[PDB]
RNA sequence: GCGAGAGACCGAUAGCGAACAAGUACAGUGAUGGAAAGAUGAAAAGAACUUUGAAAAGAGAGUGAAAAAGUACGUGAAAUUGUUGAAAGGGAAGGGCUUGAGAUCAGACUUGGUACCGGGCCAG
RNA sequence: GCCUAGACCGAGGACUGCGGUUUUUACCUAGGAUGUUGGCAUAAUGAUCUUAAGUCGCCCGUCUUGAAACACGGACCAAGGAGUCUAACGUCUAUGCGAGUGUUUGGGUGUAAAACCCGUACGCGUAAUGAAAGUGAACGAAGGUGGGGGCCCAUUAGGGUGCACCAUCGACCGAUCCUGAUGUGUUCGGAUGGAUUUGAGUAAGAGCAUAGCUGUUGGGACCCGAAAGAUGGUGAACUAUGCCUG
RNA sequence: GGCGAAAGACUAAUCGAACCAUCUAGUAGCUGGUUCCUGCCGAAGUUUCCCUCAGGAUAGCAGAAGCUCGUAUCAGUUUUAU
RNA sequence: UUGCUUAAUUGAACGUGGACAAUUGAAUGAAGAGCUUUUAGUGGGCCAUUUUUGGUAAGCAGAACUGGCGAUGCGGGAUGA
RNA sequence: AGCGUGCUACUUAUACUUCACCGUGAUUGCUGUUUUGACGCUUUCACGAGUAGGCAGGCGUGGAGGUCAGUGACGAAGCCUUUGCUGUAAAGCUGGGUCGAACGGCCUCUAGUGCAGAUCUUGGUGGUAGUAGCAAAUAUUCAAAUGAGAACUUUGAAGACUGA
């Protein structure tokens, strides 16, 4: 609200806080990103290195949907098990009856390997998997099943 | 006149009250101001200063950090004190029986504490059942984990994150960040 | 307007225990009973009277004598008097019954006061006549003449 | 364009340029440019009549709750001006501080209590 | 040690202290003024206005090293008159929820632009790195060392546990350089081990949303101010020149 | 564009490029102004880069918010040694 | 301890265990120490003592250290940054 | 009452010393007496110059939600005024006059919210000042009539001019 601004406190003081010498003027220094290579180089080279120039190759008509692959780590993987049967699955799961985890149906593209699993067999369904993620899944007695 | 050896009329620079207008936080400040004034237990004074802290200075404390604190040698029975929010952590495999005193518990954190037979209590209950902070263990969250902290003190060769709106190859990866484009800083 | 609050009390605190135990006046060495005085202020300013007795209210008892001057037995304040070096022997005057209560406020003058004035005048005139010109000196008013410097003058 | 309902909007130098006989009056050869200007009172009851004046008007009177509302009309500020009273004034005036003089204002005989008690102020 | 002359002040408001004198569970000059008397209340007293006297006092605003300036604006008065709103953002703070968070595009409903209710997506966060093909975060109690509030055990000291945060030596993921196992569409694969290299990474999540001040950028952008440039129109009643008729 | 026995003259008091409306609140590193009170703190005219020299960015000097702690080792100063 | 180093059982760097306690190894001071974020104005200066360059010199022009004025009234120098 | 030099007293700054009061910063203590303000009360010490500029706490204006079952034709708002009072101040309140229909306190919300200046805008008004001035084109006069009023109208008499 206007009653809380410093404009109200500057009333009666000549320069409105902008100085007598400098004198708030229209556009000293130019408009926008003007002078980025000339008189604003000391700002851009300090706070935005990399600004000027070209790196890498172009990609005409890039479709971002081709690259959709949300990641889930092993330390989070049991959140996908139904919450009402998680406690039971942790106790009763064996090599002959293990929980199935359909990661793609939960909206994930790749299973990554950060963290530690419960020492319980699981069946993990995924489009992609990292080398360590599968190795940790097989070490608790589980398996990764590739789906498309 | 005076040849002053320090700046005159300088405020202490420390917060002496909560900026908050929550009346119940004020009730807690009232209780712990009494406790810090009349008891000379160092714990009560620490708790009093903590009640003044702003939100970013009270980072949330997860139940996994609490469990690691409870695994310290001799600390399995201590009362965990958090002046702030206790949050759930779904990366945790097990959580023990424990008494946690906090300002706020998220629903998941409270369900997990209660399910393992523990107790989730507020700070006034803590004052009643430990007026000097006996057998307590204060746990603080990570202050510097804030995303804003990544951009502090940015400069050449500093290794801090730039303040940038979009991320990609066309956004500040050329001259100044690459020897093939002039120089690298 | 700002309305008064509950905690605003009208209670009047008692004062603290003052430690001002008063102790008796020490008059000037020049004030001795029988000293002739010059009145510096009041109705009788300029009169030369006889100092009789120190009263317990700090004041001085003086008489003209009323016959010589026209000023009676009355109180004067020591700060409004010049004490000269002329002395009257007043061992023969009885002033044992003049005190603060004797001038308690009640023209017409009580027969007590007139009788006392006659009695004191009798003894004073007995004693005053022994010094030549003392009666005429007491009858005359004091004034400052031209060239009279009180810092240089002895009284 | 036609028909409606609204607003934490503006309130006659504002709000459309225009609340009014406003795209008017008026200017320019022309294209165009373009104002100012709202309110007596409930009701004209808008002051009959007499008198002075050439008349405009004045003075009485009259109406009205009011004429300190008279179509120069609600209230009616300031600059500026007249009259009246008071005061000051040798090539400016005005200001601060201090006191005097003159004027104004204020307060304890209290919400006084019951001839006495006791209080208020200024002083030794 | 003693005597003696003046001036200004009197903050505080039961008691509580330190001392002293002791003749006393007492008294004092010792943690800040009391006693007494006169006058006045038709007033001595205090404030303001006007004016006199004494003393001091240049005209404000502004640019400026420097203004009373022979620098500029200002004859006077009223009313109007200049950091705003918006899109997107940085820091800080308050609040709700929290590994999530955001009802309001839309649908339901209504006492009808409100209030109340609903969810799929989507945004941002939960993973990084590389130009890219791609690959993708625990040797260990999520490590060692030195500090570290608080807590625990003692009995100054001392012993333990030590979150946040800090210094330091490592470990993990991506990029780069080397090595090159079992194998092979024999040119692929990349086990394993190295490297004063490199990243806006990991190492028991901290974010999302609303609001507020300040700061930023684009916008008429605090307000008023060019000389110019462009598009479409109107003029030869003046005047320049030709022509026609007087 | 006209028109000029030529002066850059004249083209409706307008001519080294008329008038009118619009683009248009054109842009201005330049001049002017910028509206209430008290309280606390309190500068700079210097460094580097800039078609930079009446302007900016950058560092410095200033304010604000604090935060971690509570005598730890600090100082526009001396002494001793070097 | 080590993959560095020595002819080496030599060193180097970092350590376990033991000992040395308020004179923990000069003075004086210390409205405490450390740490972070964010943003304003400014980026024409000028004067004095001393050192000092160009110039005949200048209330001229240009440097050094400190104090000032600017941004500051007050008493004195009649008057005066 | 000059110059050199020594001495005694004396004069007075917003400086120093003691004391009062305001504020700022720090500081002592306060819950079986914490008592409806603990954002409060209380003990003690030190400090106070300031342009540009930063921040804090307040004052004032239009309009909005809530509240005072607030003020008001027995006089709201506005305006004038040595009637005074309060606040360091921004300002708030009140007596008297004028006036005629609405308006205010408190808790909050919100903004087209505060003027001395801009050769600012519109309107209004001064000093200047009863002043500059009302002087080219030959020139007017007597009487009567009319009329409240005649240098200026009309008629008569005359003197003139334009000079085809
Ligand atoms: C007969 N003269 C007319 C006259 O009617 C005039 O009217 C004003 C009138 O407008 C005023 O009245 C005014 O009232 C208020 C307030 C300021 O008074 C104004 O805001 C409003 O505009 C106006 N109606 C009035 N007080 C006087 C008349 N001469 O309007 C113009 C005019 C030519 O002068
Ligand atoms: C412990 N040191 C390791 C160092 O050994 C190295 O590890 C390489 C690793 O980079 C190689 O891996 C590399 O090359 C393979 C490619 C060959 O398929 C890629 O898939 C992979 O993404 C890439 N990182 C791996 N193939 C062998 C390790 N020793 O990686 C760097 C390091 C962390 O410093
Ligand atoms: C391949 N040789 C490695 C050498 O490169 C180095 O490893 C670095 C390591 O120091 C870096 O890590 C460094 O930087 C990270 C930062 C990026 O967050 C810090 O977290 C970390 O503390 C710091 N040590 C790590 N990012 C890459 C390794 N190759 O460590 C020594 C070594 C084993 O010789
Ligand atoms: C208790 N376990 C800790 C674990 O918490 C974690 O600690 C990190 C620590 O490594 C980080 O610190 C690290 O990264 C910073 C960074 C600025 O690059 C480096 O400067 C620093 O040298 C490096 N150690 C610190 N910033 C946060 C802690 N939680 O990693 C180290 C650890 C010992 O395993
Ligand atoms: C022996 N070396 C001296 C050096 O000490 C110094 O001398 C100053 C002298 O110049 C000062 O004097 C200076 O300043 C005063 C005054 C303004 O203070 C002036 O009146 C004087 O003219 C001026 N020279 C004097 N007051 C003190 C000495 N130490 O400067 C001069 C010098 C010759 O270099």
């Amino acid at each position: 609200p206007t009653r809380l601004t410093k404009t109200r406190k500057h009333r009666g003081n000549v320069s409105a806080g902008k100085g007598r010498i400098g004198k708030h003027r229209k556009h000293p220094g130019g408009r926008g990103k003007a002078g980025g290579q000339h008189h604003h180089r000391t700002n851009l080279d300090k706070y935005h290195p990399g600004y000027f120039g070209k790196v890498g190759m172009r990609y005409f008509h890039k479709q971002q949907n081709h690259f959709w692959r949300p990641e889930i780590n092993l330390d989070k993987l049991w959140t996908l098990v139904d919450s009402e049967k998680k406690d039971e699955y942790l106790s009763k799961s064996s090599a002959s009856a293990a929980p199935v985890i359909d990661t793609l149906a939960h909206g994930y593209g790749k299973v990554l390997g950060k963290g530690r699993l419960p020492e319980v067999p699981v069946i993990v369904k995924a489009r992609f998997v990292s080398k360590l993620a599968e190795e940790k899944i097989r070490a608790v007695g589980g398996v990764v099943e590739l789906v498309a | 006149g005076r040849d002053h050896t320090s700046k005159q009329h300088v405020r202490s620079g420390h917060r002496t009250a909560p900026k908050s207008d929550n009346v119940y936080l004020q009730l807690l400040v009232k209780l712990y101001s009494f406790l810090a004034r009349r008891t000379d237990a160092p714990f009560n004074k620490v708790i009093l200063k903590s009640l003044f802290l702003s939100k970013i200075n009270r980072p949330p404390v997860s139940v996994s950090r609490i469990s690691r604190a409870l695994k310290q040698k001799g600390a399995a029975e201590k009362t965990i004190v958090v002046v702030g929010t206790v949050t759930d952590d779904n990366r945790l495999l097990e959580f023990p029986k424990a008494t946690i005193a906090a300002l706020r518990f998220t629903a998941g954190a409270k369900d997990r504490i209660l399910k393992n037979g523990g107790e989730a209590i507020t700070l006034d209950q803590l004052a009643l059942r430990a007026p000097k902070g006996q057998n307590t263990l204060i746990v603080r969250g990570p202050r510097n984990s804030r995303e804003a902290v990544r951009h502090f003190g940015f400069g050449p060769h500093k290794g801090k994150a730039p303040r940038i709106l979009s991320k990609g190859r066309k956004f500040e990866r050329a001259r100044g960040r690459r020897r093939s484009r002039g120089f690298k800083v | 307007q700002v309305a008064p609050k509950w905690y605003q009390s009208e209670d009047v605190p008692a004062p603290k225990q003052t430690r001002k135990t008063a102790r008796p006046q020490k008059l000037r060495a020049s004030l001795v009973p029988g000293t002739v005085l010059i009145l510096l202020a009041g109705r009788f300013r300029g009169k030369r009277v006889v100092y009789l007795k120190n009263l317990e209210d700090n004041t001085l008892l003086v008489s003209g004598p009323f016959k010589v001057n026209g000023v009676p037995l009355r109180r004067v304040n020591a700060r409004y008097v010049i004490a000269t070096s002329t002395k009257v022997n007043v061992s023969g005057v009885d002033v044992s019954k003049f005190n603060v209560e004797y001038f308690a406020r009640e023209k017409e003058i009580k027969a007590e006061r007139v009788a006392d004035q006659k009695s004191v005048d009798a003894a004073l005139l007995s004693e005053i006549k022994k010094t030549p010109l003392l009666k005429q000196y007491l009858a005359a008013s004091f004034s400052l003449k031209n060239g009279d410097r009180p810092h240089l003058l002895k009284f």
